[PDB]
């Protein structure tokens, strides 16, 4: 059951501080698991080739082989965080 | 010269309170509020 | 001046807000209020 | 225009803005005056 947003107020803000974040929360989850992202999530192949193994399966050799890839991932990857920012209001916010 | 100190002092005077202080404080202090903290991040300085 | 009174802002917004929003309201004055035409049979309007 | 800042309707900051600007004016711009008369006897009565 969805609740009413009746009233709207001025947002000039909130779709910059609450909407990203907000709708993943919003009103009516009933789970809310952590995941390894996309872009990792493809590193975990079935057709295991990098170690050979005598079964037709998801054995194991599955968890090494994604070990592997993901240690030489981070091996490489050498990158900086850069980033600008806005200026808001702080008396004008509910949380401190 | 005496131009752009003219400009740096005029921009001191409503940035970073406690530097200006001639005979009145008080409407001083009024104009002040708006800058939402009494400490003020650079680039909004240096746009101004 | 009666015909230019018009302030239009639902309550509402007045109440939900971020508590520095200042905003614009009207305010009408009466106080010196002639007496009505000589036909007016009786004022029966609420003007809360 | 000149406080970089993300805001909801108008709060503090357009007096802020609106203070410095009619401050650099008067700052600037000096003038003095000069007007014209004219050449009125006794007919001004009773009016000292």
């Amino acid at each position: 059951n969805m609740p009413k947003q009746t009233y709207n107020p001025i947002d000039n803000l909130a779709k910059i501080l609450y909407l990203p974040s907000l709708e993943k929360f919003k009103y009516g989850t009933g789970i809310v698991q952590l995941n390894y992202s996309p872009h990792i999530s493809k590193l975990y192949q079935n057709t295991n080739n990098i170690i050979n193994t005598i079964t037709d399966g998801i054995t194991y050799a599955n968890r090494t082989e994604f070990f592997i890839r993901v240690m030489v991932l981070m091996m490489m990857d050498r990158k900086i965080l850069t980033m600008e920012f806005y200026d808001v209001d702080t008396s004008a916010i509910s949380n401190t | 010269i005496d131009a752009i100190c003219s400009v740096e002092g005029i921009l001191l005077l409503i940035l970073s309170r406690q530097t200006t202080i001639p005979g009145y404080e008080d409407e001083l202090n009024k104009l002040r509020t708006g800058i939402s903290q009494p400490k003020v991040t650079e680039r909004q300085y240096r746009r101004a | 001046d009666v015909r230019q009174f018009m302030n239009t802002t639902k309550a509402e917004t007045l109440l939900i807000s971020n508590k520095s929003i200042v905003h614009e309201i009207m305010f009408f004055d009466n106080a010196l209020q002639p007496k009505m035409s000589s036909d007016t049979l009786a004022l029966s309007e609420a003007v809360y």
